[PDB]
């Protein structure tokens, strides 16, 4: 595909009409039509009108008389807005009626009409000698052979040339033209050579490689700058054309070498001529910016003038020293030959060198146009590094990058109202257990809960987490954009929570349109509002699970026992406006009206009862544990006595408090209270506060007491930390392979030349790093990169510092981002709950592994993409046995990581466990290598085989993660599980296939039957806080609801030998 | 005022870049003529459109030349001195032979319509009487008429005078390119390696008996109180075609004086041309 | 030459713009959610669309005229490959929206407009990853090399590779690279749709053998070609899927898509550039393929039609106006007519009939006409 | 102009925009990534129309507004 | 400075007084002539002030 395929033709000659078409060329009869006769456009940003005639009129000199027409008065008439199409058309038409070119129509079919000379004559109003010649002999405009059309006016006038002014394409601007086109009487090649030679003796002139009408023409520039802009535009045209020719596509180029040839110019135009003729690779890669084309072009020459390549340098120099020569590739030259063959007397520029182009292998990446690049840095690369210099990152203005504290949680509205349950497990409550749990709860109360947990709970508020969403429902409703929703629907409740005004349906599934001029204020909500709504939804889902309508039944009542302004009471009262007869009242000790102000327990005289209650009592006052205990007890007691469906808060849900509550309900005469712990998704994600759910049932409740419950573990495992909480730093110095960085994120900017080096270094820490320039003009590239503990745990296993620097340098300068808009990074990015549970399990196993002495290696079977790498210490060797893992022999050899890349066999005899080894089986047992679910008996079987296989071993430690059965009991009763599911009795976490769950009792019983040491451990609250603090993660609401019940039912068996 | 603030925030002046782009100062300074030989140009004449300042630009368009760039052909044939590689003169108006309408005059017509719109807006903004306003318009259309009536005499007669005066021997510099946006005179100097240079064009404050100050008010008598032989139709003055000799001889004389005037200086400086010298040490790198 | 001249983007452009022009005027109204017409609408306009109800797009807000969606040459193709995967997961489907809680990857990426269009087409479906992932990828798409870095975790229910190294390279490197690309594409998804830039029998069969080499999974496969591909491209999309059964007859031999590429080889001759002829010689048989185009005095027109019958099978003609005597004539050269007419030296014609046309009997058209050098044929 | 009612958004935007077009702070753009721009002193100079000694210093040496260490920006 | 801030302030002041005296002028239906004469004297004060 080397040879060019092209059909060169004098397009400008084809544009000239037959003499007979000249009479109607204005189309006097009909209005000009947009996109055919004219092309109007108004750029509002520039406030610049631009009209552009099509057809022959694209080349049209205007007489001052023509410029006196109102059409040209139009842009001044409408300084700030588009000319209405009616005025544009009517003025353009009346002006078209105004024009009449001189012509002598004739019957010869070979004849054409010299449009240029006719419109020119008309524009000068026939005062120039050409205009005289035309006004007296219009027939001279008609021509057969295109060249003779001018020869005829050259002989008849006796002049050697004619200076025709150029046309601006946009008929609106009246600005002085940059240059003009002289036309020479040179019929022969010889006459042309002489004119060219003489032209090289005079200032500021240039010409094309070939000419239209086969008549020589020269551009004469009014200044150097005009010559530069002209040469530049032509270089762009020639480069685009050649870019197309080299693709082997057929082209209808009007001329083979589109770019101009200086005959006499300054230095700078000679530079443009040189890089122009070079056809540099840099154009094709879009490495240059066309926003200020000539500038970049000049700069390009500057590189080539001193180019690292010898061939390209000497070639550019040689082209610079012979600017008058027209350098061209051999493939162009054959096209010039075909042209000279088809038209033997064609003129084309005679001084011409034919160079072989110099190949270059550097494929630069590039992309002008908005969009930051989100790099995923490789751990290693072909490039080696040795003692890399520290790379300072600049301060960034807030005009470019803002750093908000916590990422707001995008979510569906229904997801806000979900909740999870935790049913009681123990059938009895032994007194020694009571003393132990009481000592635990007292010790835990007297010394405050973890400071880091407090920091997260007080930083990641649910109110701000929901705010962008709740406001959005308000903003849509204010615009009237919202329309259809069911009466009892959760979307409806969200709407009542978003606006203060009462809503009303005009019919089924249709809210009433806003009255004109009415813009009701958004509903005012405190932090506990959405939570109280979600608790109400929870009670509605507990009275019967299948319900879709959430409206209270007629002739029923609810109480929100903890109260202040309690906006939720107002929202709920307005949500149920269409239901007849329903009490809805708050009742705090601080309660303001509508809510009654009253203490709990209720005064002995006052009568309080309801079908539902939602307590949220919480004493702000610091107090003795005994008083807190007696108060919470009395609150649960009065809450249970007053209603058939209490939903009491428990501020300090120790096993002792909850069990004392169960015992107290046991003590009440004649009623048996079924109960369940609960946690809505509208709670603050980190709060250990839990809502007990009291109901009466006729049956005595088997297993009523709690022991090792999830919601309880969320609180009890949290304890005062030894250390201060890990505040997220913003790093600004990228040290080379240092491993000193506290969790946080790199953020700043560098000169774009230094950018490939920066990405080369931060690969050591951050897994991935967004970058962008602010504009094509500003050389600094901004860079943001959150620090990944996993990447540190991988990269720092050895001292080698390889990277893909050689690839990252293919980005400079256009290949690493553009974004004018300010970007907003968060110190605590969102992550799905399963990911958080993964990181938690990793913190648990890693802390567990660091304690062990004298272990040669970590064997993580089913390790996927080195997911378990964070767990293993940098010193000991790491091993993976996941078939799905990709092989990187260089990365493996450089970073001390074997990869078996085969399906691990669970049969005991085939299995070979090394002594002094840590065997991770993190979520691998529950699936086959191909991803199909393995039935639970096979899972208990393979766990039994891993157990028996390590019986011979002296020092070995298995970590078999699995799914406990109890969760399916709890998720069947819960609502807040957007990720986790229960398809036909099997867990369906994330996108994974549904998978049957083991029962913990039979597993532990089997391990006792094997006699191997074992300890069923699960990650706790401090592990969660370590995960979030290290990875920079905020939990999120659905995650806060589901994480306790999910984490507790992913036990990690710890086999030990 | 608003358009003004938008215009002048850009800068009172600009410099053409080596890459050819304009670079406005961003400053509001009074122009001095010392700046005329400087890199800077007045920004009113940039002809670069600016958002929100369209009225100022459109009014500034009215200062555009209506002439053409004639090459000084007879002066080349005569081998007369010319500082430019391609000598040329901007002749302010084209000859308008045989046309019922005169383009130089019609341009002044559109100009005056624009000024009418402008003075109209200013008149209604200042709530001035209808009487005075129409009186302004009347004076404007009167200027229009006067302008046509003499436009014949300028374009068809003064223009041939400019066209011949362009070829005179001593008229050696190019005068103007027709582009106010970019024109600056070519600036030669008589540099010496061992001295300070003399610019030919300088703001040296010699006034040549007042020749350098320009009374623009001179246009008023031209438009309004002068006769021309063509303007006078119908009496017939018959055009004067002055003998070349009277200027030609003068030119020669001057050219002949200033030719030999420098000869003795030229001869001595030729002799001593190699005579400047630098002190130099010659270290010896080997014995003997 | 043909592949680079007959681009699919220009081939579709008048149609895709037309959907934009109608939507801008509000003339468009009813269409199904998963419908292909809907996807074409998402490919035509940059703004997010939303139905006000079943089978009804929302009216434009007043004063709003959103810009047409920006598309490169591979855009519609990528859309059509997505449609292909949707038709392969189950043939009977009419809705083309991705299922909730599922993901797709467009493995070759840059701006990748198709990712944006697809993301906007599925705006009403809950929870769906849609991401490009090129070595040149700009955001939203992650920028990354393939094979994926050993640390990074990439998986999806679907993938549409379009990887193509611009760099000239050794055949062994092209082979190893395409192999690794198919391997990672198959390992990462249950329904890969890998591109094959050089689909020789050897490349495809090496791909089948390589999938055979992967442990424990049997990959059903099929070659594929969407209608949004450039008509002349020999580039082919292999379709990798896993099935429980071993695939009888898995290797290709003398496959059609493969023949499209393998039979093509460097020509002995330069490509035949289509001339415009202007001289109608009498029964000459010298004409290169192209078309006669021009005008004659209407008196000479019956003679002209009399002569060009020797070459062109058919010939449109018209005068521009009642006043202008020249008659314009356009006539594509038919090889079949040459192969018929030139069997003997006799030069008979219906000149006597064609002279019944002068002067009003051979066309009138004020409007400019537009002929093409490459006319459509079924 | 609107004593009793909200300024219509169109007028607010158009006047705010034309006034934004009206402003131009003095500066010397540079390639150092450590550099900042002393917004306070620049807007102040502009507000005094560069008559105060700070406005003189800025009108003559705009580069003085650029700074690495924040304090030095004023020490200068 | 080409412009004098002390004078420009007097300029805005005078524009305000122009609006005020304009409203009072139209409320009292006084002749256009005298009204524009007031405006003329105001702009004169503006010039003197600069
Ligand atoms: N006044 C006038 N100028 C013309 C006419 N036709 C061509 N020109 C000018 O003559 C110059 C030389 O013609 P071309 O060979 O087509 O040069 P060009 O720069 O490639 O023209 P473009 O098609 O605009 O790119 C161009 O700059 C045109 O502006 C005409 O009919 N009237
Ligand atoms: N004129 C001007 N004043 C500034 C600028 N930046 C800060 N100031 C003023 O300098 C004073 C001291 O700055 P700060 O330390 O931020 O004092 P502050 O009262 O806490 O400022 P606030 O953020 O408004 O609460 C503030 O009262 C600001 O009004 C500036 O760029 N220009
Ligand atoms: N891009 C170039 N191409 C060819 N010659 C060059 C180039 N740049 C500089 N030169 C040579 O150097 C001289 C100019 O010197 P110098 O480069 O210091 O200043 P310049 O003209 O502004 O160029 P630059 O912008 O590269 O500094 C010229 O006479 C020219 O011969
Ligand atoms: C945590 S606030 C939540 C109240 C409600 N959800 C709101 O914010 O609108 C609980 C309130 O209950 C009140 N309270 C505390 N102890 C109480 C008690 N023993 N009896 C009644 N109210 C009590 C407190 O004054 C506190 O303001
Ligand atoms: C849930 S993923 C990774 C879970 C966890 N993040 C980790 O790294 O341990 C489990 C992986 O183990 C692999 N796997 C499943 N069964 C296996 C087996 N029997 N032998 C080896 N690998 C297996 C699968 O390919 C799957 O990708
Ligand atoms: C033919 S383009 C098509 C991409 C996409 N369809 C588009 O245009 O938006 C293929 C891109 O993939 C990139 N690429 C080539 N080889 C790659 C590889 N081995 N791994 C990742 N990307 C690659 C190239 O940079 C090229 O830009
Ligand atoms: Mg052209």
């Amino acid at each position: 595909m080397w040879h060019y395929t092209s059909i060169n033709n004098d397009t400008r000659v084809a544009l000239d009409p037959k003499p007979n078409q000249i009479r109607t060329i204005t189309k006097p009869n009909t209005v000009p039509q947009l996109g055919t006769d004219y092309l109007y456009t108004f750029n509002s940003q520039r406030r610049s009108h631009t009209l552009r005639l099509l057809g022959p009129f694209q080349y049209f000199n205007f007489s001052e008389t023509d410029r006196g027409h109102p059409l040209f008065r139009l842009p001044l008439k409408y300084p700030s807005k588009a000319i209405p199409a009616d005025e544009l058309i009517d003025n353009l038409h009346s002006w078209m009626r105004s024009v009449h070119l001189l012509h002598v129509r004739s019957e010869d079919n070979t004849l054409r009409y010299n449009w240029m000379l006719g419109v020119y004559a008309r524009s000068t109003n026939y005062t120039t000698p050409v205009g005289q010649l035309v006004v007296n002999a219009p027939a001279i405009l008609n021509y057969s052979n295109p060249q003779d059309a001018f020869n005829s006016v050259f002989v008849a006038l006796g002049i050697d040339y004619i200076d025709i002014p150029i046309t601006n394409s946009n008929i609106f601007d009246d600005s002085s033209t940059p240059y003009n086109v002289r036309i020479w009487h040179a019929p022969t090649m010889t006459e042309v050579n002489h004119i060219l030679a003489l032209m090289r003796k005079s200032t500021l002139v240039s010409t094309h490689s070939s000419w239209h009408w086969n008549v020589l023409h020269t551009f004469h520039y009014r200044s150097e700058s005009d010559m530069i802009d002209h040469f530049a535009a032509k270089i762009l045209e020639d480069w685009r054309q050649k870019e197309k020719l080299d693709k082997g596509a057929l082209v209808e180029a009007d001329r083979v070498i589109q770019r101009l040839i200086p005959l006499s110019s300054s230095t700078y135009v000679q530079r443009l001529a040189a890089i122009g003729a070079l056809y540099p690779n840099e154009f094709t890669e879009n490495v240059l910016d066309l926003s200020r084309l000539s500038t970049a072009l000049l700069q390009l020459s500057d590189t080539y003038y001193q180019h690292a390549n010898d061939q390209l340098r000497r070639l550019y120099r040689r082209m610079y020293n012979d600017s008058r020569t027209l350098y061209m590739t051999q493939r162009h030259q054959e096209l010039l030959l075909a042209q000279i063959t088809a038209d033997p007397n064609i003129l084309l520029y005679p001084y011409t060198y034919i160079f072989t182009t110099i190949p270059t292998s550097m494929n630069y990446i590039s992309n002008t146009g908005q969009g930051r690049i989100k790099h995923s840095l490789t751990v290693t690369g072909a490039t080696e590094h040795d003692t890399v210099a520290d790379i300072v990152l600049g301060q960034t203005g807030e005009d470019v990058i803002t750093i908000s504290m916590v990422e707001p949680m995008s979510i569906a509205v229904e997801d806000m109202y979900g909740y999870v349950l935790d049913t009681p497990t123990r059938d009895i409550w032994p007194a020694d257990e009571q003393i132990e749990q009481k000592g635990d709860a007292v010790a835990l109360y007297d010394t405050k809960t973890s400071r880091a947990l407090g920091m997260f709970n007080n930083t990641v508020r649910i109110d701000d987490l929901l705010s962008p969403l709740l406001s959005l429902v308000y903003r849509t409703y204010i615009k009237g954009d919202t329309m259809t929703m069911t009466q009892g629907s959760l979307d409806h409740l969200t709407l009542c929570a978003a606006v203060d005004s009462d809503i009303t349906f005009v019919g089924n599934r249709m809210i009433a349109p806003l009255p004109e001029g009415y813009i009701p204020k958004p509903m005012h909500r405190n932090n506990s509002t959405m939570k109280m709504l979600s608790l109400y939804v929870a009670l509605k889902k507990l009275e019967n699970f299948a319900t879709n309508s959430y409206l209270m039944a007629p002739d029923t009542s609810i109480i929100l026992l903890g109260a202040e302004r309690e906006p939720a009471v107002n929202i709920l009262r307005r949500f149920n406006r269409n239901v007849s007869n329903v009490r809805i009242i708050g009742m705090g000790d601080r309660a303001v009206e509508p809510n009654i102000r009253v203490r709990v327990p209720f005064p002995i005289d006052k009568n309080i009862s309801a079908d539902f209650i939602i307590c949220d009592i919480n004493s702000y006052e610091d107090q003795s544990f005994e008083s807190m205990f007696s108060e919470t007890i009395s609150v649960v007691t009065t809450c249970a006595s007053a209603a058939t469906r209490a939903l009491v808060k428990i501020n300090h849900p120790s096993e002792y408090m909850i069990n004392s509550v169960i015992e107290r309900l046991s003590q009440l005469g004649g009623v048996f209270y079924h109960t369940a712990l609960l946690k809505t998704a509208s709670q603050n994600p980190y709060s250990y506060e839990t809502y007990i759910y009291i109901t009466p049932i006729a049956a005595a409740v088997r297993f009523p007491f709690y022991s090792n419950s999830a919601m309880i573990n969320r609180y009890m495992t949290a304890v005062a930390d030894d250390e201060m909480p890990i505040i997220p730093s913003i790093h600004t110095v990228i040290k080379g392979h240092s491993n000193t960085y506290s969790p946080g994120l790199f953020c700043g900017c560098v000169d774009v030349q230094s950018a490939p080096l920066a990405l080369s270094q931060l690969k050591s820490y951050c897994s991935e790093a967004t970058t962008w320039r602010v504009d094509s003009d500003d050389n600094l590239v901004n860079i943001i990169a959150r620090i990944d503990p996993a990447r540190i745990a991988l990269e720092f296993r050895t001292r080698s510092n390889t990277s893909a620097y050689h690839e990252y340098q293919r980005y400079v300068p256009n290949g690493l981002g553009f974004k004018v808009r300010k970007t907003r990074e968060f110190r605590y990015m969102h992550r799905e709950v399963t990911f958080i549970h993964k990181l938690m399990m990793y913190a648990l196993i890693r802390e567990q592994i660091s304690l062990t002495e004298n272990m040669t290696q970590v064997v993580s079977i089913g390790g996927r993409n080195l997911a378990d790498i964070s767990v293993v210490p940098l010193n000991m060797k790491y091993v993976v046995i996941d078939p799905a893992t990709r092989i990187e022999t260089l990365t493996q050899e450089k970073k001390n990581i074997e990869v078996q890349s085969r399906p691990f066999q669970f049969d005991a005899a085939n299995m070979d466990l090394e002594n002094n080894s840590i065997y991770l089986f993190i979520a691998v047992i529950m699936n086959e290598p191909n991803g199909a679910a393995t039935p639970a008996r096979m899972q208990m079987d393979k766990i039994r085989n891993v157990a028996t296989a390590m019986l011979t071993r002296t020092n070995c430690v298995a970590y078999i993660s699995f799914y406990e059965a109890g969760i399916i009991t709890r998720l069947d009763q819960s609502t807040a599980h957007k990720t986790i599911r229960v398809e036909e009795g099997r867990l369906k976490v994330a996108n994974y296939v549904p998978v049957d769950t083991l029962v913990e009792a039979d597993v532990t019983l089997m391990l006792r039957d094997i006699g191997i040491t074992h300890e069923i451990i699960r990650p706790s609250t401090p592990e969660l806080i370590d995960a979030c603090s290290n990875y920079g993660i905020r939990l999120g609401s659905t995650g806060g609801a589901v994480l306790d019940v999910f984490n507790h039912y992913s036990p990690v068996i710890k086999l030990v030998r | 005022p608003v358009e003004y603030g938008i215009f002048v925030q850009r800068g009172a002046t600009y410099t053409i870049n080596a890459a050819g782009e304009f670079e406005f100062s961003g400053r509001n300074e009074k122009w001095d003529q010392a700046l005329y030989l400087s890199e800077h140009f007045p920004a009113l004449f940039s002809d670069v459109p600016l958002a929100g300042a369209n009225t100022i630009i459109a009014i500034m368009r009215l200062f555009t030349p209506q002439g053409f760039l004639r090459t000084d052909d007879l002066a080349i044939a005569a081998n007369f001195p010319r500082a430019s590689r391609n000598p040329q003169t901007y002749i302010p108006y084209t000859n308008q032979r045989g046309t019922v309408t005169n383009e130089f005059a019609s341009r002044f017509r559109t100009i005056v319509a624009t000024l009418a719109n402008v003075v109209n807006e200013r008149a209604v903004q200042d709530d001035m009487q209808k009487a005075t306003r129409s009186c302004t318009k009347q004076w404007l259309r009167h200027l229009e008429t006067q302008f046509d009536n003499i436009a014949v005499a300028h374009t068809d007669h003064l223009s041939v005078v400019y066209a011949t005066m362009s070829n005179f021997m001593l008229n050696f510099t190019n005068n103007f390119s027709g582009n106010h946006a970019t024109f600056k005179p070519d600036q030669y100097v008589i540099t010496s390696p061992e001295g300070s240079y003399k610019p030919i064009i300088e703001r040296q404050g010699e006034t040549v008996d007042g020749l350098t100050i320009i009374d623009t008010s001179i246009v008023w008598p031209i438009l309004c109180q002068c006769t021309y032989p063509l303007v006078r139709q119908s009496i017939m003055e018959e055009i004067v075609y002055p003998d070349p000799s009277t200027t030609l001889s003068q030119s020669l004389s001057v050219a002949q004086v200033l030719s030999k005037l420098t000869l003795p200086d030229a001869f001595i400086n030729m002799i001593l041309s190699g005579g400047d010298s630098v002190v130099m040490r010659t270290y010896q790198t080997e014995a003997d």
